[PDB]
């Protein structure tokens, strides 16, 4: 119920405004758990993806980088293959799939000057070349019968903007940074065994490493923020 | 300015309601009913239990004219059934008259894919006939004996009403079943001179008018089997009195921290089934963002920090209840949590050249004593 | 900086029973089979 008041804290300054284009590239993986409902030997409740984070080492003009990263999905497709009903059918309560209508919700941290600078960032656009993803094969183990496999998958990656985050607590400030991606789908399917329904599109959440290395993407920076500077009183009459 | 969201939720497309436990049925009115064998014999009994006993027979291929015992009701009956072809099978049907009834035989039908479905239609029974090749349809003289009774002996799937032409078609294939099938420089360029800057401190006082967004949809089957319980964000224009100003502003909300369940009550095709439901609990996280108008506010960017003290308020809600025309329906009723101020984040998107920025509330909530 | 994002914490925790179709079945060892009627009459109907 308090009136309106403005108040300052402390005098001014002097700001300078700077641009960096740095040469870089980004690490990338997905992480997974699998959590089974409960029952006799057919029961299966989630398969789904979560965040993890990771160290890796670049180069650059011979100049070291520790990075930290951070992997999510957005907007994942939700399919769930029904079995049938008898207490040995392949009852199942959420599976994850991905379609162009997802995205991907990525960080991305160093320990270099470059980073350390730009809090104060008025534009930040960057050119990162599209990439491939596949997929594996994952199995499942039963009483008696077969066993059904989760098989294949692929799609493209396509830029779709730079997204930034600051957390604010009540002590101290949390930056953070996102990478938003388009997905193209391709021409490998699912291959899941034991069902009728199979030939789709997309990436399914069984395999996402398929015995592959990492995901490797390069890049470039175009930034620009608010550093301060040197006077220009020196020379007050040029 | 603008939101920004997390969500996805699509769980309408099984486009197959699956296998059923053979039972005695009493099938509502108008409806479509596959009829999916597994050997040749009988299928589904269904009776008017007063005056008429309803049945139909699948037959298996190269078979002579043979009389053969079947303890329909707990009683044999036999009836003279050949076969002519080599790679189809046979339908017929039955029709009796009392406990010791007569046999009325039609139905007729050359099976290749091994499949039916054959029902009613504006109180009259619709049959089915052909082989695969441009099979077609009839009907029974059925003048509403529409108070039959099923009695299914294997595993079937169902289907509603409108959608005929595509059970004609699955009648003619059938479903696919196949289960197992198988760089340079790094230079740092100016823009331009320097500029002059100054921080202030501004405290305003805040009001916030909220309301939430919701949506139920109906999933498709008898009346319950159900899932999607979805949650929507809200938009609104307010007006405020703030020093002889008025405020305009806009504001979004959105959860995180599901919280879901579900209510598999049965399996017989009346029962109480919900596949997804939602209710939050105490370690969650609600959002809520601002489009305001204050010159204030229109001077939010590059913060350096940002304190609110807020108040707690109360949240409740309501009661809810469905519609299946048997029995006395369920009330969905119930809903309250305390809700407390949390931490604040900021977040700005950027897109070519332009930046679109959002102030994100987060708030901790908390249960009260009062039961549900 | 630090790590700050929630996309979604899936907490689906709903089965602690589950109800079945009235038909034959074959048992498994270690394993437990709840019935109760309420027609009078046999429910129950075990062969070896």
């Amino acid at each position: 119920a308090q009136a309106n008041e403005d108040i300052v804290i402390s005098k001014t300054s002097l700001w300078k405004e700077m641009q960096y284009n740095r040469d870089i590239t980004i690490r990338f993986k997905f992480a997974n758990t699998i959590i089974k409902s409960g029952g006799l030997g057919y029961k299966w409740s989630e398969i789904s993806f979560k965040p993890a984070n990771y160290q890796y080492t670049y180069t650059r003009d011979g100049e070291e980088v520790t990075a930290h990263t951070t992997c999510s999905v957005n907007g994942v497709n939700d399919f769930s293959f029904n079995g049938g009903s008898l207490p040995t059918d392949f009852v199942v309560s959420k599976f994850e799939v991905i379609k162009e209508n997802s995205y991907v919700y990525i960080d991305y941290w160093d320990d270099s000057q470059a980073f350390r600078n730009v809090v104060y960032v008025r534009s930040l656009a960057a050119n990162l070349n599209s990439v491939m993803c596949t997929g594996g094969s994952y199995n499942f183990s039963l009483p008696v019968g077969q066993w059904p496999v989760l098989t294949g998958g692929a799609v493209s990656l396509h830029s779709a903007g730079v997204t930034l985050s600051t957390q604010f607590t009540d002590f101290v400030s949390l930056n953070s940074l996102r990478f938003r991606f388009r997905l193209a789908v391709e021409e490998p399917h699912f291959k899941l065994t034991r069902t009728r329904l199979d030939r789709l599109y997309g990436l399914p959440a069984a395999d996402p490493n398929n015995g592959k290395e990492y995901y490797e993407i390069a890049g470039r920076f175009s930034l620009i923020s608010l550093v301060p500077s040197n006077d220009d009183y020196q020379t007050p009459i040029a | 300015w603008g939101p920004g969201e997390i969500n996805d939720s699509t769980t309408v497309e099984p486009l197959l309601d699956g296998p059923y436990q053979p039972t005695t049925f009493n099938p509502p009115v108008d409806y479509w009913m596959l009829l999916a064998p597994t050997t040749p014999g009988v299928i589904v009994e269904g009776t008017n239990n007063t005056d008429r006993w309803l049945a139909t027979i699948l037959i298996e291929p190269n078979v002579q004219s043979e009389n053969r015992t079947y303890t329909i009701f707990g009683i044999q009956e036999q009836l003279t059934v050949s076969n002519t072809s080599q790679d189809q099978w046979k339908f017929i049907d039955v029709v009796k008259t009392t406990a010791n009834g007569s046999i009325g035989q039609y139905g007729s039908l050359l099976s290749s894919p091994k499949l039916y479905a054959v029902m009613k239609h504006n109180e009259k029974l619709y049959t089915y006939e052909g082989q695969t090749p441009n099979a077609r349809t009839g009907h029974y003289s059925t003048t509403n004996y529409d108070s039959v009774n099923m009695t299914a002996f294997c595993d079937f799937y169902i289907i509603p009403r409108s959608e005929e032409s595509k059970c004609t078609e699955y009648i003619n294939n059938g479903l696919p079943p196949i289960q197992n099938t198988r760089a340079q420089a790094n230079e740092d360029i100016v823009i331009s001179k320097t500029s002059l800057w100054k921080e202030m401190q501004y405290n305003r006082d805040i009001t916030i008018r909220f309301k939430f967004a919701n949506t139920i949809i109906k999933s498709g089957g008898l009346g319950y089997k159900w899932s999607e319980i979805s949650f929507k964000p809200a938009n609104y224009q307010y007006t405020y009195t703030r020093d002889g100003e008025e405020v305009t502003a806009h504001t979004t909300c959105s959860v995180n921290g599901v919280n879901d369940f579900s209510f598999n009550g049965g399996s017989l095709p009346t029962d109480f089934v919900v596949s997804k439901f939602e209710v939050i609990k105490e370690n969650s996280y609600v959002y809520i963002d601002y489009w305001d108008d204050s010159q204030a506010f229109r001077n939010v960017v590059y913060v350096r920090s940002l304190a609110a003290n807020l108040n707690s308020v109360m949240c409740t809600g309501g009661s809810y209840n469905f519609s299946l025309p048997v029995g006395q329906w369920p009330v969905l009723t119930g809903g309250a949590v305390s809700l407390h101020s949390a931490g604040v984040t900021l977040s700005t998107q950027f897109t070519d050249f332009v930046s679109l920025n959002s102030l994100r509330f987060r708030f901790r909530l908390a249960v009260e004593e009062p039961h549900f």
